[PDB]
């Protein structure tokens, strides 16, 4: 299937360069075309950012041309990203679109899309886990919760199991919300019975790759 | 710059429906550089309409392109659920190209009545130096809840977080957590904490508290 | 004797673009290519419809002289059945053609203080070019299927663009300039000869 692939993901710190590139076989045809999108957490998309490979002329938007630029390689067929001065706003996920084109004739509308990005702009850290012990006033009989608290991680790839993988159903993980010190906490939940409670004893499971920690 | 405003932020039906959203724009367009889009919530957005009149490859025969001039319009024909997602317009014609806002279809049901469980500080939290009060909502329908924590009386603000999560596959329901971070400071003081929960569906205000 | 009239074709002050090349028809001289002053930066020679070392005894009718400047690197494109961009849109030769193709190095004349722009060549065209066909259409291509109305967009583009000749660079994009000679004989009381 024609697709185009992306770069991976990259932290970076308060001020400095960062490239994202975006390969593809259809882009040597003197003809091709690509345009450049970003997307926030909740936020729509942003911008044009497009070039034309041949005869290469930029475009960009009004708040950009002054710290992004766009450049083009017919040889290998690989489309460059570059922004500089780099401020705490920039967290988002960047996307690479493309019409399919022939030698002499292109398409009437961006078809093909990529994968995307991810670029974070902070510090690094360690996770931690801590209990949620169920209350008995929060009990009205054959309905309790409970959960586990997980606070104080920079990155974000983290999963959270039940009894030892051995449950699918009651799962409720909220996502993660960005402290004011940069680390992040989540939180998730299991809806069981209260006559199952004093009868089933068990804990929470955790993950956190670049870190490999787990309890 | 040409600026587009899509008028419907949210519109909720029931599954074998009709649905009618719009796309408008300040200055006048050419109708041949307008292109539609969907995605949904953690994948990226392919292409549906180009040209407004036209259908991308695979895409089903229920989805028409209508509009001309300044006033552009997408009909759905028969809601068998799989596209409760977002929708962009876009506008490829002048210099400054601009996307729109958004447009969000959600499903339609019964307004049910929000479950409270309230949770005190855990003590390994303490001993490490930290605290942190959780009141957790269950099962409601309306995404338009509010929750005032009352702390010994005083209403409190600015230092607390919500995150809420999508509609499930089986009720399309929503779910509620709020945390209250303080530290050990002033958790030695004050003993009381209730969690005021206020939503359209509860006739009565529910609280629950602690000591 | 009435030479032939080489000096300005050879050395003159500026040249032409390759999709607006000059065609000069010379006649009524005798061909006396001994007087080419060696064209000192090296000029390269290549025949294909004739032999260097005896064609001086043959009396053709007309001889037609073609003058652009291309880059470097495209002077191989020059030649019956090639490929390419400026050998399928700019200038194309026949399958039997009879003449020969002269380049030398310009580098030190195209050229100035950081930045020349003054040479353009066709990028886009609906199809090939046949052989000896010159186009100076300024027209907009539309790679879609809307139409452009004459404006620059997504699908519309420009057909020209420039070339950059600098200085300092490399073996690979220095201008060179090429004259291509072309040998035409039929029923006419020819008088274009060599010396004899």
């Amino acid at each position: 299937q024609m697709q185009l692939v992306q770069s991976g993901p990259e932290v970076r710190k308060p001020g400095t360069s960062v490239k994202v590139s975006c390969r593809a076989s259809v882009f040597s045809f003197d003809t091709s075309a690509v345009q450049w999108v970003r997307q926030a957490r909740g936020q729509p998309l942003e911008w044009i950012g497009w070039i034309v490979f041949g005869s290469s002329n930029t475009d960009y938007a009004q708040k950009f041309r002054d710290r992004v630029t766009i450049t083009g390689d017919m040889s290998t067929g690989t489309a460059y990203m570059e922004l500089s001065s780099l401020r705490s706003e920039d967290t988002a996920v960047y996307y690479c679109a493309a019409p399919h084109c022939n030698r002499t004739n292109c398409h009437d509308g961006f078809d093909i899309w990529g994968q995307g990005t991810v670029v974070t702009v902070s510090s690094t850290k360690g996770p931690s886990v801590f209990p949620l012990a169920p209350s008995s006033k929060s009990t009205s009989g054959g309905t309790a919760a409970l959960g586990c608290l997980v606070k104080d991680y920079f990155p974000e790839p983290v999963t959270v199991s039940w009894n030892s993988g051995a449950l699918t159903s009651g799962v409720h993980t909220f996502p993660a919300v960005l402290q004011s010190s940069g680390l992040y906490s989540l939180s998730s939940v299991v809806t069981v019975p209260s006559s199952s409670l004093g009868t089933q004893t068990y804990i929470c499971n955790v993950n956190h790759k670049p870190s490999n920690t787990k309890v | 710059e040409i600026v587009l405003t899509q008028s419907p932020g949210t519109l909720s039906l029931s599954p074998g429906e009709r649905a009618t959203l719009s796309c408008r724009a300040s200055q006048s367009v050419r109708s041949g550089y307008l292109g539609w889009y969907q995605q949904k919530p953690g994948q990226a957005p392919r292409l549906l309409i180009y040209g407004a009149y036209n259908r991308a490859t695979g895409i089903p025969d229920r989805f028409r392109g209508s509009g001309s001039g300044t006033d552009f319009t997408l009909t759905i024909s028969r809601l068998e659920p799989e596209d409760f997602v977002v929708y962009y317009c876009q506008q490829y014609d002048r210099s400054p190209w601009t996307f729109g806002q958004g447009t969000k279809v959600e499903i339609k049901r019964t307004v049910a009545a929000p479950s409270v469980f309230i949770f005190p500080p855990s003590d390994e939290q303490l001993k490490s130096g930290t605290a942190s009060v959780v009141c957790l909502l269950n099962n409601f329908y309306p995404r338009e809840a509010k929750v005032q924590w009352k702390v010994d009386n005083a209403l409190q603000s600015g230092n607390s977080q919500e995150s809420v999560t999508e509609q499930d596959s089986k009720d399309s329901t929503y779910s509620l957590s709020s945390t209250l971070t303080l530290s050990k400071a002033d958790y030695e003081k004050h003993k009381v904490y209730a969690c005021e929960v206020t939503h359209q569906g509860l006739s009565s205000p529910v609280t629950k508290s602690f000591n | 004797t009435n030479l032939c009239p080489f000096d300005e074709v050879f050395n003159a002050t500026r040249f032409a673009s390759v999709y607006a090349w000059n065609r000069k028809r010379i006649s009524n001289c005798v061909a006396d290519y001994s007087v080419l002053y060696n064209l000192a930066p090296f000029f390269t020679f290549k025949c294909y419809g004739v032999s260097p070392t005896k064609l001086n005894d043959l009396c053709f009718t007309n001889v037609y002289a073609d003058s652009f400047v291309i880059r470097g690197d495209e002077v191989r494109q020059i030649a019956p059945g090639q490929t390419g961009n400026i050998a399928d849109y700019n200038y194309k030769l026949p399958d039997d053609f009879t003449g020969c193709v002269i380049a030398w190095n310009s580098n030190k004349l195209d050229s100035k203080v950081s930045g020349n722009y003054n040479y353009l060549y066709r990028l886009f065209r609906k199809s090939n070019l046949k052989p000896f066909e010159r186009d100076i259409s300024t027209e907009i291509y539309q790679a879609g299927n809307k139409p452009c109305n004459g404006v620059a967009g997504f699908n519309c583009y420009f057909p020209l663009r420039s070339y950059s000749f600098r200085p300092t660079y490399g073996v690979g994009h220095q201008p060179y300039r090429v004259v291509v000679l072309s040998f035409e004989l039929l029923h006419a009381p020819a008088t274009v000869c060599g010396p004899k």
